[PDB]
């Protein structure tokens, strides 16, 4: 066996030496490209932005519409108590008047057969009133 | 409802009238001057109903006295209490009814009801509040039945809004005026029916037959029937002036005591029953008098409670009784006579218990009863019609005055159109 | 802050509105004009320009000498003029004579009274309107002012305080009529509802506090005791002493399903028990006893969907918590599937006030129990019967009909109830 | 990522963040002036995080106070640290949600929203570089659980590159009788699944179950509890809120705890527990410190740790050791249970040491698990829920507010999603 | 002339290059300003100003910002020049596609145009040297994004790495395995040699020989900082071997992608345990084949060798180095690869250990580095790809990555690129065309 030495450099601040103990047991044949590019990157990164700035941008899509959703809700709240209180004085006011034209009726209707009694008490003095 | 106007009709109207005006008077403690005496401050309860708040230390009593005759009109205020009543609302009539209906219903009337209906616009306007108006009259005479109704229907006309209270002392030819009494009394029931809110029926024949026989004297008097018919009149109005707050009004005693409107015919009931102006009396106590709302011998009207059924009952205490026990045994003739109390008006008798007692009686109970057996007092003025009505008897008298024929058939026809639908819910049943 | 209108209307209305500020004002230390020298208690008087304490309340009836006998009475001119609002002819025990006749003239002039002082207020929570179901007011008025405050006021709460009618005291024969009529008209409208049996409350002040015949003195004194327990909670702030509102709903699940069931204990008099205390443990099942409830039903048989504890005075949380255990326990109350929760507690720290002058005992500790029950829906039936009973024949009907009324608005209201006793039949069934 | 703003919502929200201000000013050194008073200048660099450098030797707390009811806004500045926080910063209403999600989420929460977007708008314009928001708000209430979400889904749409951070103590049938808590829950839990980047589960099951046994006290209130939760937040902030780094940011925190974007849930666990009054004084060691913050007696959320599996942990160590044994126990208690930490995410346990340590007692512990086991407290809400919404109970109380039935259904089924999902990633290998 | 930019990206890279530079001030003399007591070769990572000072060629880069302030607040905030320092306000949040493609984005331009200004300074620059983590958002995204750009902006210019791979023991976020991937694959083609430095087989060197329990990042650089300034050895000061920084690609890698040697110092001596006696070689020459004081947690007795590069600082000998070897090649489990020679590329280095004076490394008269490229670093890929597979397998945390705009399919593609480098350090191993 033996330790060969080729002695690569030497300077001022240290020096360096190669050692080949056993010799190389090989030597042999293996013993689109255009990498990098601005112009890709720039693109791959515009590209990344366009669906980072896409999602968060989709995110207030279910944000907004939901929140213009509440809006409804809150509005349906007042419109069916004001469709409610417009059907409330609409019956009562109906009822208070049919009550008004079902007393009012009843009131003629009675100022009618005792009022009849005066006619019948004008029909008895033309039977009277007799000289002969 | 809030102040009542009181009317006076005929002999037996203004009689029986100025006799209850003489008995309210001293219950409340009024003097013949018009002025008060009375004990407590409980008698003045609200006298505003009754009695006209006068020029002063006055309270004059709102009634109006109308007669066709002067016979009447010159003889009360020369008796007792009789000067106290206003003088204008004494409507004198110089000619008179003679016991005929038609003559008091449309000849004599007519010139007079104008007379009386200017009156009481005089008296209801000068009230700042106005419950109705109450007529004392018999159905038997002229006056009473014929001019009475008259008035009754024209008031009714002008005031349509008012309770029509009436003391109906119908006739009884067991003590009878006149052969034309069935016709007379007919006549006006007919009237009743359709234009009054409320009656009490007084039954001559009963103040008769509790005189004659209960009472037991030989030959009944008038003033005998009366102090009777006074006494239990008292006892009706009691609620309409005293702070009961049980039916104390005039519409509160109709909405409680009339389910259907043509059957609104009271059977008055009193008890005891007193002889006029003596009985030292035993006293009843409160389970003695509780029970004789089923004896017969205690009604105003001669019909037996237990022969119909009560579709509605109001039941009045007077005097100090502990109303714990006054209850307790009214409640005990029910569960006991639940047969007589139609099941279909649940609660139907209602008791009330005053400190005011009435005359001489120190404890006193009056039953205003709507039984169905009130049937039996039209049945028996039908027949009594009907007697002289198929013989067309007395008919020209009648006839002779301007009336038509058929006016009696249709007079006949609604009463016994009443006697059915009085049967019809006697025979009803709350089904189950 | 967080106001609340009290509105009093009818006889029982400001009869029993009377006797509970008599007590309100004196749970804070109140003298009859305002004056409580040296807070949470402002919600339900407010304070006027001088330094005194101005009712939020409003008295109305359709008759003037009830409500004349509060502003002549003891505790007077705590009160400005304008709340007591009064008309001449009452509702004489008559339903549409309430809402469409009598009402009618005074309903405007209450809703013109209504916001001067609802404007008075920072933010008010809605009302507390106090009744009677039997009265022609009580249900009339109530109704309309109900019916017209939801198109005035709209959603706002509405807690109503219904007098259930009972035989025994004085009352009238149509009184399920009103009661009918009323509650159907007020279904739609009314969030809460309160009722008090007077059959009930009757039976305990002559069983628990031996008066045999009891007053409405004695008879709101107890009423008085139950609506300031249901109170309380708007009127002092405890520890934990939970809100009405708050627990409104553990109480109301659906919205025809409103009518919560009054108890109170303990019930002693004046005279002895000075002894005895009355254990945390006592108390709390008497809550589920029949005898100590203000409507008349058996919880035993019915389904539980809530149970409202209210505690006062002299009560610690580990007696109350095993009080609860052992009527978990030792007792079989059907609570329904749907809800468990359980109870809903809330003790308040103030002790049991009673009236010096009146019949109950000052004790240490008091229950109050709200609980929605099934059984609720039996008085209901009695109501329904007695009403068809009286339909069946049309009984009292042209009273009604008299004053404007349909006779199909009898048959549309016996509907609601018809279907509000199913919708109580349906809350119990359970899920598969 | 160097600033913070707090947000307190409704009673118990407020009730818990002041508690937490007054236990983190104190754990760094700021007396209730504003000044500072602290020993050493190391816990300085860091307060920049929570609190604002104010005009002077003082520092005013990042919070915003906000309730619908001013009950919680007239107490804590009476009691210890309150008047600490900015006076324009207490954004309060007068009318309360009253316990209902949807008069809070919707109704009178729309009033006072835009109100408070005004205020988180100046103090985060104010903010070099704000972290994002964190929220301290219950469950079961209505300005929690209503508003509380309301603003987070406003400030979520504002401010979307934030990490919304929230202490949700959700409620429980054991502490609170309100009835419709289920329903409150289950639409707020809806509302943070989709709106919060990470939320600590808060359950009060958890700190009911920590009362005696061996938890020292049989009677609690609210704040003996809120002991535990403020001594839980405390331990949390001390991460992002001292000069240490760990999960120092609220980002790294999220990005280090949540694997699975609706799986944001964590389950707390705080050791020693100690009780309000007494003290375990010179104890606790080193192995019995790590064996404590593992086992379902220590935890926050009443949820059994055995129960599921420990996606993501974070472990903080408050106490002056030697990180050694601090750390040797970590990689033993799991190797000793490897089944309840998932393979498929590798050292997913982290533990952090802090060197002040507590003042009360020289060893703490925190515990920050997202362990699959949370799924155990949404089915116990959506029992809950499914139990009054199978028959529509106190719907009412919700559709009122104009609220959809719908609504409720997706809040169910989202919710019941989620603990598919949960379950999903328990029952999954790191096999294929 | 010669020179070397140092490019510090992240927490790691800026807190170890305050590590490095108070190692290259001590050495020299030049004192906190940049003023010097007085060779020729110390101007490849100083430049002389106006004034008199010598401001070393470095930029320190970290979106976050106290973590820099730290060095601007420090005794040698006046050595590197006022604006050299770039900093963001918001971290990446331990999240690659946050410092690669978001927060680093808006930095990017800003960097490159101020490199560009150092980099006019030199009069024929050798590369770039970049310290980054593994783990980090910044170090581990950012880093990647620079390298890139230093490819289209620099061109054929030689850029060398040192990498903090990361350590369960040590801070560490869940998803550091994710980061790790992601930057290599990347990164890859865009550096010429990557040394790497596993913070677990350093922290266990500290315990086992400095006699420290529980350490600090001030303890642990202060190791680092000895074998980068033992890498350094001739471009710092004019030797023999590694004089510029392309004689590190010729020496040690010899196919682009198998760019990673493995770093091992000798003697780990501390200043509490008395005081033992100067061991020289034969004694510390197999202390470099001892597994214990590497710096990448390997074990070279499996993997096969490409070659050796022996450094060392102080005075010794080659005769005694020579030595040292015929003890250490006498029956041992070391073997090289068919193609690839036995040839240790041995250097020595006059200059004596330099150490910290107020930390606690002791002064010793020897020293010894050893630059390997080892098979056995392979297994230390595999370790990463296992745990990154682990959390894919469920796409743990991978929508915090998609969230900042990055594909699905980048995640399978980086780890199609481990599978090959994973293929190309095992295939190695094979007799032979
Ligand atoms: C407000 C929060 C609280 O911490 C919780 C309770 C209420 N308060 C004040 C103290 C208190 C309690 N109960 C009160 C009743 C009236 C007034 C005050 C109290 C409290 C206690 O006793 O402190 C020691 C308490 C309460 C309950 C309580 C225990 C308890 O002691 C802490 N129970 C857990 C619940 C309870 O609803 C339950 O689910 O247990 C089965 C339970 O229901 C039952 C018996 O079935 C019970 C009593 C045990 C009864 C009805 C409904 N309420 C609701 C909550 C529950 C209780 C504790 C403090
Ligand atoms: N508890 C109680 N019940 C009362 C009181 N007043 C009347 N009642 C009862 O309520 C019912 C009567 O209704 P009222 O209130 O008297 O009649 P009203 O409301 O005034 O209506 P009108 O008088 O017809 O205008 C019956 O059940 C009475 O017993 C009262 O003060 N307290
Ligand atoms: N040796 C050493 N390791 C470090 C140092 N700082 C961080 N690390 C390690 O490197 C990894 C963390 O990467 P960091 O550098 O802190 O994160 P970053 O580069 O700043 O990126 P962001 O903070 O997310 O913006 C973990 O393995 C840490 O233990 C250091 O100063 N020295
Ligand atoms: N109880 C009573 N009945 C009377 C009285 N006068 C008459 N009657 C009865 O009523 C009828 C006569 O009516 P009356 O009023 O006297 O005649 P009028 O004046 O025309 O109304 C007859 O039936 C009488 O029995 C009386 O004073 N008291
Ligand atoms: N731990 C705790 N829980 C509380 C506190 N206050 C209320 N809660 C609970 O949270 C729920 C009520 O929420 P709350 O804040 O009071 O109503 P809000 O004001 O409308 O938000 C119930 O489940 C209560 O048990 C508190 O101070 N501490
Ligand atoms: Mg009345
Ligand atoms: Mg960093």
């Amino acid at each position: 066996a033996d330790m060969e030495v080729i002695e690569l450099n030497k300077a001022t601040s240290g020096q360096s030496w190669e050692v080949i103990l056993k010799p190389p047991s090989f030597d042999g044949v293996p013993e689109r490209r255009r990498d990098p590019s601005l112009e890709e990157i720039q693109k791959k990164l515009e590209a990344a932005e366009e669906r980072r700035k896409y999602q968060e941008a989709e995110l207030l899509k279910h944000l907004a519409e939901k929140r213009e959703h509440e809006r409804e809700v809150i509005q349906k709240a007042i419109e069916e108590n004001n469709n409610f209180i417009k059907m409330a004085k609409e019956k009562l006011a109906q009822k208070m008047e049919s009550n008004k034209e079902n007393r009012e009726a009843h009131l003629a209707a009675m100022l009618e057969r005792l009022q009849e009694k005066d006619k019948h008490a004008e029909e008895v003095r033309k039977n009277k009133e007799l000289k002969e | 409802m809030r102040e009542i106007v009181h009317i006076q009709a005929g002999q037996c109207g203004n009689q029986i009238g100025a006799k209850f005006w003489e008995v309210i008077s001293d219950e409340h403690g009024i003097d013949p001057t018009g002025s008060y005496h009375g004990d407590s401050d409980l008698q003045l309860e609200r006298i505003n109903v009754y009695y006209n708040e006068a020029t002063g230390n006055k309270y004059v009593p709102r009634a109006i006295l109308v007669d066709l005759e002067p016979g009447t009109m010159d003889s009360v205020r020369s008796g007792p209490f009789g000067q106290i009543f206003r003088p204008d609302n004494f409507v004198f009539g110089q000619s008179g009814a003679g016991n005929n209906w038609a003559k008091g219903h449309y000849t004599e009337g007519a010139e007079l009801v104008d007379s009386v209906l200017d009156v009481v616009r005089k008296e209801s306007e000068s009230c700042d509040c106005l419950q109705g108006f109450q007529l004392t009259h018999s159905l038997g005479g002229g006056t009473g039945s014929g001019m009475g109704t008259l008035l009754i229907s024209k008031i009714r006309e002008e005031y349509p809004d008012r309770i029509m209270n009436t003391f109906s002392v119908m006739p009884s030819p067991k003590v009878s005026d006149t052969v034309v009494e069935p016709y007379n009394a007919t006549l006006s029931v007919h009237q009743l029916v359709e234009n009054t809110d409320e009656t009490y029926s007084i039954d001559n024949e009963a103040l008769y037959d509790i005189c004659f026989r209960t009472l037991k004297l030989t030959t009944p008097t008038y003033g005998d029937l009366n102090h009777l018919v006074s006494a239990t009149m008292s006892g009706v109005t009691t609620c309409l002036r005293f702070p009961g707050q049980l039916n104390a009004d005039l519409r509160k005693l109709a909405v409680n005591m009339v389910p259907f409107p043509r059957l609104h015919f009271f059977m008055p009931g009193f008890a005891p029953l007193t002889s006029r102006g003596s009985q030292q009396y035993r006293a009843l106590t409160v389970p003695e008098l509780t029970q004789q709302m089923f004896d017969s011998k205690n009604m105003m009207a001669a019909c037996d409670p237990r022969h119909g059924r009560y579709l509605t009952v109001a039941t009045i205490f007077r005097g100090r009784m502990s109303m714990k026990e006054v209850d307790e045994q009214m409640l005990n003739i029910q569960n006991k006579n639940s047969s007589y109390f139609v099941e279909w008006i649940p609660n139907n008798v209602k008791t009330a218990v005053c400190d005011i007692p009435p005359r001489g009686l120190k404890m006193s109970s009056t039953f205003i009863g709507n039984s169905t057996a009130i049937q039996e007092l039209f049945k028996r003025i039908s027949e009594q019609f009907t007697a002289m009505f198929r013989r067309k008897a007395f008919l020209h008298w009648y006839t002779g005055e301007g009336m038509d024929e058929m006016e009696f058939t249709e007079a006949e026809s609604n009463m016994n159109d009443l006697v059915s639908e009085y049967q019809q819910y006697q025979d009803a049943t709350a089904d189950e | 802050m967080r106001e609340c209108i009290s509105i009093h209307v009818g006889q029982a209305g400001v009869q029993i509105g009377n006797a509970c500020w008599e007590l309100y004002c004196l749970e804070h230390g109140i003298q009859p004009d305002g004056q409580m020298p040296s807070d949470s208690f402002n919600t339900f008087f407010s304070e006027t320009g001088a330094g005194k304490h101005v009712p939020r309340a409003v008295f109305v009836d359709l008759e003037p000498t009830v409500i004349d006998e509060v502003r002549t009475g003891t505790y007077r001119q705590l009160f400005h003029p304008e709340q007591l609002i009064t008309g001449k002819e009452d509702a004489a025990n008559n339903y549409a004579r309430g809402h469409y006749t009598i009402g009618k003239e005074i309903i405007d002039l209450v809703l013109d009274r209504i916001r001067k002082l609802a404007d008075q207020c920072t933010g008010l929570q809605g009302f507390l309107v106090f009744h009677s179901f039997g009265g022609g007011t009580g249900s009339g008025f109530t109704s309309l002012l109900m019916e017209r405050l939801s198109v005035d006021y709209g959603k706002k709460s509405k807690l109503e305080f219904s007098i259930y009618p009972a035989p025994q005291v004085s009352t009238a024969v149509v009184e399920p009529y009103n009661s009918i009529l009323t509650t159907h008209t007020t279904l739609e409208h009314s969030d809460c509802a309160f009722m008090v049996d007077n059959e009930a409350i009757y039976d305990i002040c002559r069983r628990n506090l031996d008066i045999e015949r009891p007053t409405y003195t004695n008879l709101n004194r107890l009423i008085s005791q139950i609506v300031s327990s249901i109170t309380a909670s708007l009127r002092f702030d405890g520890a934990l002493n939970v809100d009405l509102t708050e627990f409104q709903t553990n109480l109301v699940p659906y919205p025809r399903i409103h009518f919560p069931l009054a108890t109170y204990a303990p019930v002693i008099s004046a005279e002895k028990a000075y002894h005895e205390q009355l254990s945390v443990a006592e108390i709390t099942n008497a809550c589920f006893e029949p005898a100590n409830q203000m409507v008349k039903c058996d919880p035993r048989h019915g389904k539980y969907m809530a149970c409202c504890l209210l505690y006062r005075g002299d009560v610690v949380p580990k007696d109350v918590n095993a009080a609860i255990a052992t009527i978990k326990t030792k007792r079989s109350i059907q609570f329904v599937d749907w809800c468990p929760t359980g109870f809903k507690v809330g003790i308040n720290y103030q002790p049991p006030t009673v009236v010096p002058g009146g019949d109950l005992a000052k004790v240490q500790r008091a229950v109050c129990m709200l609980s929605n029950t099934t059984a609720i829906a039996e008085a209901w039936a009695r109501l329904d019967h007695k009403f068809d009973l009286m339909y069946a024949k049309r009984a009292f009907v042209h009273w009604y009909v008299g004053e404007g009324m349909e006779e199909g608005e009898f048959s549309e209201a016996r509907e609601d109830m018809a279907a509000l006793e199913k919708d109580y039949e349906e809350v119990g069934v359970d899920s598969v």
